[PDB]
């Protein structure tokens, strides 16, 4: 998965989000085309097994059908219409909540873009029943969860992939995650 | 070398090089559309492993001269062989023909382009396709999937083609060249979106998927439509409004995060503490549980009747009902957060 935003100067903006699904796809590479193929059937719900979530019947396989995705390619815009942010994520499952953080960081903690894009982040969806934690975040945290009863586990490498541009008054501001090490451009 | 704060354009991309791309497609008169489509074959090429024209997307668009927003939906679809219990293992969802949806990526450009483009449509894969037969220096992100996926490459023959040196896969800095892909984007950008759909690439695509047990017939890509939406989900939060996309993507999830979260009115200060930020993160990680509780009422809104559901999930009560339900000094079990499954 690859998310990027986009503010042209005429003000418009493209927030998107691509992907293959899992690393590599399918594994099915064309040999003539050089084509990569996506394993996106893997993002419905089967009647069998868990992942985690149990089987549910508004994402299960039918022909022509689209399979519940984990991405949200969002456009923060202010009330005199001028755009304010354009901001998404990309990294297994972890897309909507890193998403949110970037959002929250910025509009309500006050963090510039690139400390929006940098700072640690945490991960719940329920199913499964596990808090999860990038390996530098602030430890009062950590233990402000352990003692709500949380039980917390270490992130191997890290949580999510985030490119955000918000507006300010010097100009628009930009960042790309270097978790993943791309950086922006402009002018 | 550069700050990053920009006087009159950005692109933010998860590859140096496809930033520029984009930038550099603005500088020649490109929209966002343009310079966005001009990037994205950047990263399908530099970040192989994340996405590509072998996958789909979704964008969001806002036209400052509209002053309006908008989705277009380019995600898989489910071939017309496909039936809900072809998979028995996760196995057999993730790996081979059988794992494959149809793509849309390119019916999704052509459409984005088809409304927004300034610049010509084989401007956009120029810059891209240099890239691919030139070769570039494997970059930070993609090092990584391939030291994380290195045994399934190595012992497959033609990933390994592109991927290895000397039947190695490539590191940081080693030289990636993609000839196959860059004769498919020059097709592209000549004979069109068309090429690939209903055209002189569709049947090597049902060959090569077909090859390796999938289902993918010529119809189902002579039948894939990118689709238009007008009216995106939205949220107030504040002084602005939020656009995102609705089912089958995570808009209605993320709405309710914020949604929940905005009624604490988090500040600087909700952070100036560790008594507060204790707190603070602990109510973000409740929202999340309670959001997820009701996300696996979702699908297809195409087959799935969702309409209330979602304007449920937006909704400005329903959002308060639950964060009433959060306790401030301790989680809970599952059950608690009712997740519904009809
Ligand atoms: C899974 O089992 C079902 C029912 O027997 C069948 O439709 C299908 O052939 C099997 N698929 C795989 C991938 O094993
Ligand atoms: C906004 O919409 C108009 C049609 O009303 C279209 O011609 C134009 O391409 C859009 N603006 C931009 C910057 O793409
Ligand atoms: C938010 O959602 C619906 C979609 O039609 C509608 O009530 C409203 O117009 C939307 N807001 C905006 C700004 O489009
Ligand atoms: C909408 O919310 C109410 C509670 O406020 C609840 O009774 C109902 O389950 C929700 N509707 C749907 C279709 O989920
Ligand atoms: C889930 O996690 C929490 C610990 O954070 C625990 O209270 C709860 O019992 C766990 N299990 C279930 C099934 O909810
Ligand atoms: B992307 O590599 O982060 C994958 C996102 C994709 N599926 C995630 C679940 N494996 C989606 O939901 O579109
Ligand atoms: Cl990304
Ligand atoms: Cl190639």
């Amino acid at each position: 998965t690859a998310h990027l935003s986009v503010v042209a100067e005429d003000g418009s903006a493209v927030s998107a989000t691509s992907t293959i699904n899992l690393y590599f796809g399918s594994k099915v590479r064309s040999p003539v085309s050089g084509i990569l193929f996506n394993n996106e059937m893997d993002d419905f719900s089967s009647p069998s097994i868990t992942n985690g979530v149990p089987p549910s019947p508004a994402n299960f396989i039918q022909p022509g059908k689209q399979p519940l995705s984990s991405m949200c390619p969002t456009i923060m815009v202010g009330q005199d219409g001028q755009v304010r942010m354009v901001v998404g994520a990309a990294g297994g499952t972890q897309i909507t909540t890193a998403t949110a953080l970037a959002i929250i960081y910025n509009l309500w903690f006050g963090y510039d873009v690139k400390r929006a894009v940098e700072e640690p982040r945490l991960h719940n969806q329920l199913l499964p029943n596990v808090t999860t934690v990038e390996r530098n975040i602030d430890q009062a945290v950590t233990a402000a969860l352990e003692t709500r009863h949380h039980h917390t586990q270490i992130a191997s490498t890290f949580i999510a992939v985030v490119q955000a541009i918000v507006r300010t008054a010097g100009g628009w501001a930009a960042a790309s995650d270097s978790r993943k090490g791309g950086e922006p451009a402009g002018y | 070398p550069d700050n990053h704060v920009y006087t009159r354009a950005a692109v933010a991309a998860d590859a140096k090089q496809c930033s520029k791309i984009g930038r550099d497609a603005l500088r020649d008169g490109g929209s966002a559309v343009d310079a966005a489509i001009a990037a994205l074959l950047c990263v399908g090429l530099m970040n192989a492993h994340s996405m590509g024209i072998g996958g789909g997307l979704f964008l969001t668009i806002y036209n400052s001269t509209t002053r309006k927003a908008e989705v277009i939906n380019a995600r898989e679809v489910a071939p017309r062989l496909a039936f809900a219990t072809m998979f028995n293992s996760s196995e057999q969802s993730q790996k081979g023909g059988l794992s494959v949806a149809v793509p849309g990526e390119i019916r999704g450009y052509e459409l984005a382009h088809q409304r927004h483009g300034r610049l010509p449509w084989a401007r956009l894969f120029q810059p891209s396709i240099q890239l691919a037969r030139q070769g570039f220096p494997v970059g930070k992100g993609l090092a990584a999937a391939l030291e994380n996926k290195r045994t399934v490459i190595e012992q497959q023959p033609v990933l390994c083609e592109v991927f290895c040196r000397d039947r190695k896969v490539l590191r940081e800095g080693e030289r990636l060249t993609l000839p196959q892909l860059a004769d498919t984007y020059e097709t592209l950008a000549i004979e069109g979106a068309q090429a690939f759909y209903n055209g002189s690439l569709t049947a090597q695509i049902v060959k090569d998927i077909q090859a390796a047990g999938g289902i993918v017939t010529a119809e189902d890509l002579n039948n894939y439509r990118a689709e238009l939406i007008e009216h995106p989900l939205n949220i107030s939060l504040g002084d602005a409004v939020l656009y995102m996309p609705s089912a089958p993507l995570s808009g209605p999830v993320l709405a309710l995060i914020l949604n929940i979260l905005k009624g604490y009115n988090f500040s600087r200060e909700s952070v100036e503490s560790p008594e507060q930020k204790g707190l603070t993160y602990h109510r973000i990680v409740e929202a999340f549980r309670f959001a997820y509780a009701k996300r696996t009422l979702l699908g297809d809104p195409k087959f799935v009747d969702v309409t209330e559901v979602v304007r449920n999930m937006t909704s400005e009560f329903f959002a308060a009902q639950l964060r009433a339900q959060i306790s401030d000094d301790t989680t809970h079990p599952i059950s608690y957060y009712k997740p519904e499954f009809y």
